[PDB]
């Protein structure tokens, strides 16, 4: 009920963030703006002279015999020839970035929608649970929802438990102790547990390891066996 | 990580201290504003590169007065309090091998230094930010693990760190437990073997320095076009201007125009080709930055040859170096 | 001085100053590696005098926002904060407007001299980005103010052989990333 509920807060949150801030969504705005920038940019060209006596062609042909006439049109194709030329080559550059930005989205999209990413960092930050798709004008938008540790508590620890000259390890989890007893727990959830011969494997004996501490491994099997005997 | 950044004032360059050039230039347009922002954007792609890639932690970072992480040692990799600037001795080793630019940045200051409308802008982040950065990062990393990397940091023993580093390529923790000293040992002799062979390799960071002479050689180049008549009787405006009559200086300058806009767009052309270039590799320093540094990677070969345990962020000139 | 000059033939504008170059009988003029002239021997007396372009560089406009206020700052990049105040006071500068430049608000940056701002020691988080590691923000009566940025908050690792922080409780979090 408690995930369930912060997820359902988040959500909120996240369309309250989108809704509020002018700029959330300036990276598709941008590309926006600067297309409608490159083509005005490149209608604008057409007024300016390049040189010659008039960004009018009509004006060229009427005012001038036929030789200059096709010099000054000549110096004109010439400067509408490199702005579009130079069109071109910007747009090819913009286009490559985009090409580069696509495929990072449907990399993003295959790993953190697809499937749960162990990338760290790829599909948002914290550790990664799930992730959700929304389309958006030029582009996709992504929803990740991850798992980020709270309320820490520091314990102290040690590698391993000795108990009858043999040395326990952890099979999945970390030995913490609250200042009177030693449990299992798990790494990134505190969940204190017994530690048994179950929860840990033996290898080699108490000496090797450095910080080892003396505790007791409740192996299950022998107590029930001292009660089944008598 | 990052690219010298240029601003190139149009005017200047194409009719420097000339009136009826600048004129003249008018006419062609919104060209000279389109290379402002061309090399405009690409300063803004350099400084956001820069912060992307080294600018992935919240918190600054401190590792304990009590240097003793279970006989891993470290010096190397952390900042050397000794020294002005706080860079570790690798990083003092990279910054004294790389450094061969012409300064790199302003300086509140080619024999000329390419003053002809060509200026070099600083960074946003100082060689000594960014070394903070990595520091941070180093004591992220060696005090909490991939804990940090997550969400808040949370101390664990080092040779606990390692033990789950184990786990994670698929050794238990009785090998790192039992061969403890063997593992610190072979740990401090690979670093010092990095450090002997980045000192006694002069090609170690050539992809740096080639990054550095692309750049110079692209400014080399446009400041030697200035010299070319382009079909002009002269290369100096003043000496059209002070010899010929207008009517006639119009033509000679238009040749003149027409050359060197043609290598200020052919200049920013290649500088946006290389932008792009140092975006992706930016792009794949964050990407390894946040994977490897971060957190223990699973791909192969991403970072390093062999099963990933970890890596260590080291800043250099223009770039990060990563020991894996 | 920024001046003028016409050397014979050879005309130009630039700072004359005393050369150390070890001209030959020979050689009149010299050039760098880029055949910029850079060196002339005086027609009268035969002083061989360098030949440095007067300084110039690039003007930044750092503005709070006309919707907040029409204070700005203006960064002369390129050059020491020296050579400004000169240029002020000779009234030589291409532009022909001017800023208040009372003192305490001209600080020298590595990118240039910052006329118009106030530099403060306590660090605030970038706002404007200057160059260097220099930053500048409208704060408070507000005025614009220049500051070195920080980079974040400071937090040591209460790090021990022994001990470790396990999480005792989570956030389910959710974030935005956008990609075109
Ligand atoms: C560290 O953790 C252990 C176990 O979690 C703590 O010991 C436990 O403390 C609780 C305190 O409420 C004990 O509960 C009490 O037990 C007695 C009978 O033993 C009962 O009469 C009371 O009404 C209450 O239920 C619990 O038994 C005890 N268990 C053991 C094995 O000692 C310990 O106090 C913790 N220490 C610190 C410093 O946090
Ligand atoms: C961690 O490693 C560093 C080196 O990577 C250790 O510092 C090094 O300590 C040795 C100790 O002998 C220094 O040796 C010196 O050699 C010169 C002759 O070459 C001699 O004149 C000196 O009296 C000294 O014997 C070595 O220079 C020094 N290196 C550096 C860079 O400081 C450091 O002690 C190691 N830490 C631990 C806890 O072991
Ligand atoms: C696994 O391989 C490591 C090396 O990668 C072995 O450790 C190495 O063991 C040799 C001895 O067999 C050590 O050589 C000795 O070094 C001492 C140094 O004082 C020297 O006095 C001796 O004369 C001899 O040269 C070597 O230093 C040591 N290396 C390290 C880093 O500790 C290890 O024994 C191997 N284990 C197995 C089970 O094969
Ligand atoms: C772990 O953290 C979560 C929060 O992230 C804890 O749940 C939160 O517990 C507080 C009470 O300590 C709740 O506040 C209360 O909310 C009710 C709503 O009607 C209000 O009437 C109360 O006056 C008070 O404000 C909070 O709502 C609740 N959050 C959620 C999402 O349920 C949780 O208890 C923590 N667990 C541990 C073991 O620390
Ligand atoms: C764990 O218990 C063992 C005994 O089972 C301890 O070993 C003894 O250590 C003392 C010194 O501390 C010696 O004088 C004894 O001779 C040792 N006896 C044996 C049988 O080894 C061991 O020191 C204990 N460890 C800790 C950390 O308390
Ligand atoms: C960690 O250790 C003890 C509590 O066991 C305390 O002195 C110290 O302040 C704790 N620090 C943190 C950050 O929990
Ligand atoms: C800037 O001018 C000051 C004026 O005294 C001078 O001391 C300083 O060295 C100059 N810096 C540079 C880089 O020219
Ligand atoms: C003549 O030339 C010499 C050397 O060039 C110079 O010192 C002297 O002043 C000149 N006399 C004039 C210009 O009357
Ligand atoms: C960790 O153990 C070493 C053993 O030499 C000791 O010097 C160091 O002080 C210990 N760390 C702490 C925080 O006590």
């Amino acid at each position: 009920k408690l995930i369930a509920n912060q997820f359902n807060s988040a959500i909120g949150k996240i369309q309250d963030s989108l809704f509020s801030t002018p700029s959330a969504l300036g990276k598709l705005q941008d590309v926006v703006n600067h297309n409608a920038q490159a083509l005005n940019t490149l209608v604008k060209q057409l007024s300016s002279k390049f040189g010659a006596i008039s960004s009018v062609l009509n004006d060229i042909l009427s005012r001038l015999d036929p030789p200059e006439a096709e010099v000054q049109i000549d110096r004109l194709i010439t400067g509408r020839l490199q702005s579009l030329q130079t069109y071109v080559t910007q747009q090819l550059i913009r286009a490559a970035e985009i090409r580069a930005s696509a495929n990072l989205a449907a990399t993003k999209m295959s790993e953190c929608v697809l499937g749960q990413s162990k990338r760290v960092d790829f599909c948002g930050k914290g550790y990664h649970l799930m992730s959700f798709p929304q389309s958006a004008p030029h582009g996709v938008v992504f929803l990740h929802v991850t798992y980020v540790p709270a309320q820490e508590k520091n314990f102290t620890t040690a590698p391993a438990i000795c108990h009858d000259g043999k040395a326990h390890f952890p099979r999945e989890g970390v030995f913490v102790s609250n200042g009177t007893h030693w449990f299992l727990t798990q790494r990134n959830f505190y969940e204190p547990q017994i530690i048994t011969t179950d929860n840990t494997f033996v290898s080699g004996n108490c000496d090797v390891v450095i910080g080892i501490v003396n505790n007791t491994v409740y192996d299950p099997l022998q107590l029930e066996l001292d009660s089944f005997k008598e | 990580v990052s690219m010298t950044k240029t601003s190139v004032d149009c005017t200047m360059y194409i009719c420097g201290d000339s009136t009826e050039c600048s004129n003249l230039l008018l006419q062609y347009g919104s060209f000279c504003t389109q290379l402002k922002r061309a090399l405009t954007g690409i300063a803004v792609e350099q400084d956001k590169n820069t912060q992307e890639v080294f600018a992935q932690v919240k918190q600054i970072y401190k590792t304990p007065p009590i240097k003793y992480f279970g006989g891993f040692n470290f010096s190397q990799i952390l900042p050397d309090p000794s020294k002005p600037s706080k860079r570790s001795p690798i990083e003092d080793l990279l910054f004294n091998k790389v450094t061969l630019a012409d300064a790199g940045f302003i300086k509140q200051y080619i024999c000329a230094q390419k003053f002809n409308g060509l200026t070099v802008l600083p960074p946003l982040l100082t060689d000594e930010m960014i070394a903070q950065y990595t520091s941070a990062l180093l004591a992220g990393t060696i005090t909490s693990g991939w804990t940090f990397g997550a969400g808040p940091a949370l101390q664990i023993p080092f040779p606990m760190q390692m033990a789950y580093r184990f786990n994670g390529i698929g050794v238990t923790q009785n090998v790192l437990y039992e061969n403890q000293k063997l593992i610190a040992n072979q740990f401090n002799s690979a670093i010092g073997k990095i450090q002997d062979s980045l000192f006694s390799t002069p090609s170690a960071l050539g992809k740096l320095q080639d990054v550095v002479n692309h750049n110079a050689q692209a400014l080399n180049t446009l400041v030697k076009q200035l010299s070319s008549k382009f079909g002009a009787i002269s290369s100096v405006l003043n000496d059209i201007l002070s010899r010929l009559d207008p009517p006639e200086a119009e033509v000679q300058i238009d040749r003149l125009i027409t050359g060197r806009l043609q290598s200020l767009q052919t200049y920013v052309t290649q500088q946006l080709i290389r932008a792009a270039e140092i975006r992706a590799s930016a792009n794949l320093a964050a990407t390894k930055m946040s994977e490897c540094v971060l957190g223990q990677s699973k791909r192969v070969d991403f970072c390093g040859k062999g099963y990933h345990l970890m890596s260590f962020p080291q800043s250099a000139p223009h770039g990060v170096v990563f020991l894996h | 001085k920024c001046v003028n000059f016409n050397f014979n033939g050879l005309t130009g504008t630039g700072v004359l100053t005393k050369s150390n170059k070890k001209f030959l009988p020979f050689q009149q003029f010299g050039r760098d590696i880029v055949d910029t002239t850079d060196a002339v021997r005086d027609p009268q007396t035969l002083e061989i005098l360098d030949i440095t372009p007067c300084s110039f560089g690039g003007v930044s406009v750092i503005t709070p926002g006309t919707n907040t206020s029409n204070q700005v700052a203006v960064l002369y990049q390129g050059v020491n904060c020296t050579e400004v105040s000169v240029a002020i006071h000779a009234d030589q500068l291409t532009p022909t407007w001017r800023v208040y430049s009372t003192g305490s608000n001209v600080f020298q940056t590595r990118a240039g001299c910052l006329i118009g701002a106030e530099y403060v020691n306590n660090s605030y988080e970038c706002d404007i980005p200057i160059g260097a590691g220099i930053c500048a923000s409208y704060q408070t009566s507000q005025s614009i103010i220049a500051y070195t940025m920080s980079l974040g908050a400071e937090n040591s690792v209460a790090y021990s052989n022994n001990s470790i922080a396990i999480p005792t409780n989570f956030t389910i979090s959710v974030t935005t990333e956008i990609l075109p």
